[PDB]
């Protein structure tokens, strides 16, 4: 149990649980990456690092052959970071709690909740420079399209059939993902004169998985990433956690750590729209 | 037996081997 | 159990079993064909052929009379095809998960299960010249139409309903499924200027049984089937199956194989939308 | 514990056992580097890869003071490479063996010992290129010295001294261990003027180790390095084993293999002696 393993510590074997709720609960809302990706399973504490294979650029018979096929690895070393945040408690009113037999209050930890998995999501999205690990917008051999000019109706469409067409030249065919800067999602939503068309009904039709906001870009930009176990996968070596770092003064302070990496196996995969050259 | 003609390192390993010419030959006492 | 039936196998049952759901569920998300033809029952190892009766071209009394109907059979005999591919597995691997006893690595699988599904599909629509079997297109009797210029508003749906009489005029009236190019699923979703029309609401409530998108199709071209068990049917001798084809190297490599037919009862069910002459 | 791991082995356990012994005799001649060189103990296979830290180069009050300082570590990661060699017998001649009672023979494996070996001691020496691990002649920091002509004068002496010096000034002291090509160890054994003894007696106590000679080397120069632990380090994961591969025809071959890889945390417990001209 977490008491056990934690002396000297005023908060109780019940108020741990009711804790952990809530910071799940908080990052439950705002993590965002997660819905369009996999996870691998928690690995444990006993490796730092990871290898990942770098693949780039059947037969109809009354009786098998005995040939087989292989590719170029390509393998590479990963290892795993780790992020934090941390808050204070004060005291004076947890006695108060105790004594009233009121349940206490855990308001503050939502704010650090939030904040570590915005920091997840901007590692995720555009990578670390300090372990030279790769992002999605700067992977190579991306395929990049270019785009302009989506204030006139029926614009967008074109370039979006346009780009599903470079997808699919590849030999790439199946359930496609869009995400869209907060600019953007406003211009699609919009209310044209003379026409009253949605715009966004038929464009729903094709993608089949879903069409995203997210806050981190920042400029007009947008990618198209097929989803698929093999493209991509997130490993994981622990999960949010929660720690009790000691006693100062009279009040107690905790933090909240996790470690998450990512790995890309098959770069063509990934499309992006470029800004626009102005 | 005549062969009459280095180790390999390697990360995930080999698929194949390697052999010489045997060239065999009789001789008597 | 697959252990005993493969000794010198670093793979376990439990692992079999894990093996086995990820291939299924990877054929599952790619098999199209599938959804608007029913099943044969699974036939066994006995049999290596079937026999398929080509059809082509009630009384109301107060007591019954003698007499009987029949027609005429042409029965003819086919013979069931094998479809395989393969993969391979490394080791010094697969000993640092089972001594940190973390989960065991199947991501491979997919890769070969997409492709033996995508080998059957093409089967299936164009047929095989070796055992000299019939296809949904090449079929005989099969009722052609011509369309053209789909650009402009309004053309298509005239196309479909002339296609739908002339199904009718043939006693056949019943469900009808449609499978469409991926340049004509555009087309068909598309945003029509000072019109400002979907154009698919229309079409789907005829067609009562779905629309479809097939990548097979190269070229401008669509068909209309009526769905029924007396019009066509397939029949699977084995399923998806995994073996392990022995121990070269130090690696271990595997095998994955199906097999499959088709039978057409009916030749005059199936309607063909040809190219554009030009 | 043999013909479990092999069941299909021809070869019985008493024929395996003396194939091992001959395997292991001709390496313990040939290998050189190990002589003052410790060794890490065996990791197991649970390990692909190790961590190293690299130092490249108080407080005196009353009691008090509440801080803590600490210095850098320069952490750094490395992978296990793996070498390999191969042989192959016969079954006609073993058949004729067992028939006239006559013990086996297996001079092959000589060979694939003295190669793996002779290919150790060069890894050990000058690195590999394409895991970037440094050899004890590539380190940075590695305090260089030059040297002059050694036929006449017995300048040998007097270069040793001031080797040594540098050593001392930077503070290292205790046991060193000098190796140096052939060419240049033949030329000690001449006599030192004035003193009429040999010039290798007067090396050998200040040296108090092992002086040797390695075919490694190929111009005239030599080493000359502190031994202690916590300087440098040598890590182990398999040691020098021996397998059956998969019958193939009637002929049955084999396989020798070993992992080994070295780390060295100070730098400047080494010095090179450097030729002028090379």
């Amino acid at each position: 149990n977490k008491s056990q393993l934690y002396p000297d510590s005023p908060l109780t074997d019940q108020d741990f649980n009711q804790l952990d709720q809530t910071v799940i609960e908080a990052a439950r809302r705002q993590l965002v990456g997660r819905r369009f990706i996999e996870l691998y399973g928690p690995l444990g504490r006993g490796m730092q690092s990871v290898f990942n294979d770098i693949f780039m650029e059947a037969k109809m018979d009354f009786q098998g052959s005995f040939d087989t096929e292989v590719e170029s690895s390509r393998r590479v070393n990963y290892t795993i970071p780790m992020l934090y945040k941390d808050f204070v408690l004060y005291w004076r009113d947890l006695e108060q709690s105790k004594a009233l037999d009121i349940p206490i209050d855990f308001s503050v930890a939502a704010n650090a909740a939030r904040d570590v998995a915005f920091l997840e999501d901007q590692m995720i999205f555009h990578g670390s420079k300090e372990f030279d690990i790769p992002g999605l917008m700067n992977v190579k051999g991306r395929l990049t399209h270019l785009i302009g000019n989506w204030y006139e109706s029926g614009n967008a469409f074109q370039d979006i059939v346009e780009a599903r067409n470079k997808l699919l030249e590849m030999n790439h065919n199946g359930p496609y993902a869009l995400v869209l800067s907060p600019e953007l999602y406003s211009l699609l939503h919009r209310v044209h004169k003379d026409t009253n068309v949605l715009e966004i009904e038929h464009v729903r039709e094709l993608i089949t998985a879903g069409v995203f906001q997210s806050p981190v870009l920042k400029g007009k930009s947008g990618v198209i990433v097929n989803t698929g176990r093999n493209n991509l996968d997130l490993a994981i070596s622990e999960d949010f956690e929660t720690a009790y770092l000691g006693e100062e003064g009279m009040n107690h302070p905790f933090r909240v750590y996790e470690t998450v990496v990512l790995r890309i196996k098959r770069p063509a995969a990934i499309c992006t729209l470029i800004d626009p050259e102005e | 037996d005549i062969f009459m003609e280095g180790a390999k390192m390697d990360f995930q390993g080999s698929f194949d081997t390697e052999v010489e010419s045997s060239r065999r030959v009789n001789y008597t006492i």
